[PDB]
RNA sequence: AAGGAACUCGGCAAAAUGACCCCGUAACUUCGGGAGAAGGGGUGCUCUGUUAGGGUGCAAGCCCGAGAGAGCCGCAGUGAAUAGGCCCAGGCGACUGUUUAGCAAAAACACAGGUCUCUGCGAAGCCGUAAGGCGAAGUAUAGGGGCUGACGCCUGCCCGGUG
RNA sequence: CGCAUUAGCUAGUUGGUGAGGUAACGGCUCACCAAGGCGACGAUGCGUAGCCGACCUGAGAGGGUGAUCGGCCACACUGGGACUGAGACACGGCCCAGACUCCUACGGGAGGCAGCAGUAGGGAAUCUUCCGCAAUGGACGAAAGUCUGACGGAGCAACGCCGCGUGAGUGAUGAAGGUUUUCGGAUCGUAAAGCUCUGUUGUUAGGGAAGAACAAGUGCCGUUCGAAUAGGGCGGUACCUUGACGGUACCUAACCAGAAAGCCACGGCUAACUACGUGCCAGCAGCCGCGGUAAUACGUAGGUGGCAAGCGUUGUCCGGAAUUAUUGGGCGUAAAGGGCUCGCAGGCGGUUUCUUAAGUCUGAUGUGAAAGCCCCCGGCUCAACCGGGGAGGGUCAUUGGAAACUGGGGAACUUGAGUGCAGAAGAGGAGAGUGGAAUUCCACGUGUAGCGGUGAAAUGCGUAGAGAUGUGGAGGAACACCAGUGGCGAAGGCGACUCUCUGGUCUGUAACUGACGCUGAGGAGCGAAAGCGUGGGGAGCGAACAGGAUUAGAUACCCUGGUAGUCCACGCCGUAAACGAUGAGUGCUAAGUGUUAGGGGGUUUCCGCCCCUUAGUGCUGCAGCUAACGCAUUAAGCACUCCGCCUGGGGAGUACGGUCGCAAGACUGAAACUCAAAGGAAUUGACGGGGGCCCGCACAAGCGGUGGAGCAUGUGGUUUAAUUCGAAGCAACGCG
RNA sequence: CCGAAGGUGGGACAGAUGAUUGGGGUGAAGUCGUAACAAGGUAGCCGUAUCGGAAGGUGCGGCUGG
């Protein structure tokens, strides 16, 4: 079933910002150590370790809280869901919380962020909204 | 619902029913047929001119006149001002007006139309009741 | 001739259809029917052909003869004969049957069905005084008697009187 | 593009060979064969409709429109045909048939305004029976020219848009007069008049453009032809010509504020208020709703406000409306989870890697005409408008790069899924057999006068011996205690016991497979109870029905009887408040706590305690959600997939149609009409023939009365000339 | 030969209209009851059968929305 794993990871870190958990297992498929890279790489994590085994491998994301009690992701959102895919063009490519988010935006060269996308003018599936 | 549910039946948009049907309709002579015409007026002979009422609590005797029109329609219209020239057999011109008081009523009789005389001894809402700047 | 049911108790009688092949066919319906519904078309002869196609024969030759084209005659081609008239609605009876030989063929009987009641088998009922039988070399899914009549939906109230 | 309440539609239809025919390919037409073709991705049928560039609305997505202008189409009184011609099956051509109008000497003829004007009709409703070919096209001509209702103009209509107007500066006697007033005034208000002044427009009178370039005719010059400087073609000049609009736009001078403002509203939304008349009447209204003698809501006046040669009403679009939700909604209780399953099609798809390039992105090329929207400039006195220049708009075609993702193809993996092994539990199902209470009935003994039943009784049963009691027998149906928010099943549902056959689950894995999975319209099945058919069965109960009570009535509740049914076999129905009023799957997101079936551990061989983990089942609870109640790891949280369903209430789950059914009915399912609510959850009260507590001459316990009689007194009716008026259950009536 | 129209015929769809009829809605303080809302005076409702002037009653099963 789970019909797809990336929106399933988007609610995973969504649910451990609500709770404030600092820790999250995921069973890490290589798109979802692409976003958690990208989301390391932009601060919206502390920080994230993959975990190498025979039955399919464990991502563990470390949530950052960095001030008194700030969810540095507030929410996540998943755009281009499993039976309605989005695409967007490279003068259609979305900028979110105008600037002040992030969209995940797997264009042909490589899974991309906004900004990465915009300045390497190309498109290609719009699959995370990050706040 | 999902995108596939909204493919394969789609939104039904919600019906729209016109609020005064007898203008929405029209006749053609030889044709013996009942064309859709969407006019604003239209002109009928008075079948019946009386006075009736409302129903509950506002209570106050009403005018009602019983037209049948040029597509072929008898309807109640209403005679709006103080005082109206009208008898059985007035060609009167309809426009559509709902008269929330008296039910079953839903033009009105334009007063300053063809036969339908300007009401008598009014100076304010001249333009509506039909009568012409009187003199100064 | 013309008219055509104006006859009449009533289309009684008479007329009309009436064969073979092809097309097409309603309401209703118990799904079977209705239905040969209805309403149409073609039917001769001649040459293409002892044919296309079959039956028999080892072959010859004999039968059977769809379909087409061409054409020919007639007012008329199942040229005579004799071989449905049809449709719409209603009452009753479901129906096929039976019936007053010799006035009444029915809406009457009968019917499949339903129901009630009797009857333990030397049944009950029946014939006969009785023997003797029928029932029946049958045994309550059986056998008599009353009633109602396919099928569909149902069959209300009264046990006071008479049984 | 609308309908499935249109599901089956084709037969020259679907192919073949051959021929004909055509400008051409072709069942386009014909012979001969084959049984094809379209189909829930919506055939066919019915209804509607010229399509588009564009136009209106909207933040946009969209929704609506298809006027003008421009492209393509189809039509020419209706149907058919051909002719000629390059091109027609021809608007102002032909032949035929039909209807209509006309002429006729009765034999026969003519006609087609959906060309520009106009007429009649239909209608709420849309124009001149005008001037010109001057300009731009067309046709013909060698040309001049001719024809041109195309086109240029002109006329009518505020029909729309746009621009300028009806004056301006100064002005307090706040004049007269209106309206209002606590009569002090406030207001119409610097608004009139006073003074000063303009002339756009009004008018009179002069002057007068661009739109004109030309064509043709001359003369040159260059040049090609030529037998040649004839002569003609081609090009450049260099002249002479040409205006319907029209003495029109336009410019200039003269004169006078003189000719020029109305419509709607004023309770809220919604800017703008008073007065007089009316008195639930007249009337207003889009809604809330006004008006029943103090109406800012009606009618009028004053005033104010909005706009402005317009204004208001109507009719339709779109918005508002997140009110069809893709952007952008929902389904526990407001409308809404199919009763539940098995599953075809469809949709969606765990992981690693190679490859492909259909989707996706990107480049180049073509193209999406002109006008239009948009940008930038220009010209009309500005504006509308015109003009120039550009942009925009395609899931568009060809072509070239990318390879992350979706998909394709191959190889790998084990978590999801499933098989294997091992146990465990269960009212899981179906068939047969058996039991023990009790109930009824039957026979006999005991024995005597009641039993039964009720709020009270009565009907019933009973001296022909009942009820009670003892024994025996018949027969049917349900299975006390166990028994439990316990178990199993998809749901319905399943409780004695035993066997026969049989379904599923849970737990421990590691042996295997290696994505085999999820969901699922339509289909197929199960599906409580009642009901139906056939055959049995009948103990209790019990519709219907009967008697007795109750009651104003009592077709009820109560009581006494009692039919079908309940039961069984098979077949049909296919419905429930079929409920968790909560679709299925999966993952994530604090705890505490019982419990059901398992597993493992830390001492003990145990009993047993603790810890740990599953799957199911309860309660309380954090975050989160919600309108609230509440849900909360068994979600109503946070997400993804798929299905079903909702779009105010009624009419109405109705009617019609269809399918299914023996029937009852089920499923599908509107519309006219009608309302401004229907509804959920919660709050305050009031009430209850709901619970609790309490109190009072309220009840009881007493004592005396009133109601009866006589009179006094007050009140209703009635008599009246008047029997004055007021009070009218408690709370009027020896009351004022 | 094809062939428009016309003719005959049997069906299909659609609109009117039709004695009569069945349910529906709305209406001047009409008649009969009081079924529901409270334990609504027999808890109510759902499905189904049956009966009854009528709301309704009764049976069976289910539900709490006691």
């Amino acid at each position: 079933v789970m019909t797809d794993p990336i929106a399933d990871m988007l609610t995973r870190i969504r649910n451990a910002n609500m709770v404030r958990h600092e820790k999250l297992e995921i069973p890490a498929s290589k798109l979802k150590r692409e976003i958690a890279e990208i989301l390391k790489r932009e601060g919206f994590i502390r920080d994230v370790e993959f975990v190498e085994d025979s039955k399919q491998g464990i991502i563990r994301v470390f949530l950052k809280y960095g001030q008194n009690n700030e969810r540095v992701i507030t929410g996540l959102k998943r755009i281009s869901k499993p039976g309605l895919r989005v695409y967007a063009k490279s003068n259609e490519v979305p900028r979110v919380l105008n600037g002040l988010g992030i969209a995940i935006i797997s264009t042909s060269q490589g899974v991309l962020t906004d900004k990465e996308a915009r300045a390497k003018q190309a498109g290609g599936e719009v699959l995370a909204y990050v706040w | 619902p999902t995108i596939n549910q909204l493919i394969r039946k789609g939104r039904v948009s919600k019906v729209e029913n016109s609020k005064s049907p007898a203008l929405n309709k029209g006749y053609n002579s030889f044709k013996k047929e009942h064309t859709n015409v969407s006019s604003p007026q239209k002109r009928g002979v008075c079948t019946r001119v009386g006075t009736m009422t409302p129903k509950k609590p506002n209570s106050a005797l009403r005018k009602y006149a019983r037209v049948r029109l040029t597509n072929g329609i008898e309807v109640t219209a209403y005679i709006p001002g103080i005082g109206h020239n009208l008898q059985e057999h007035s060609v009167v011109l309809i426009r559509g007006g709902r008269v929330k008081d008296l039910p079953g009523v839903r033009y009105h009789i334009v007063r300053g139309a063809l036969d339908t005389a300007g009401v008598e001894n009014r100076a304010q809402g001249r333009s509506k009741y039909g009568t012409k700047k009187p003199k100064a």
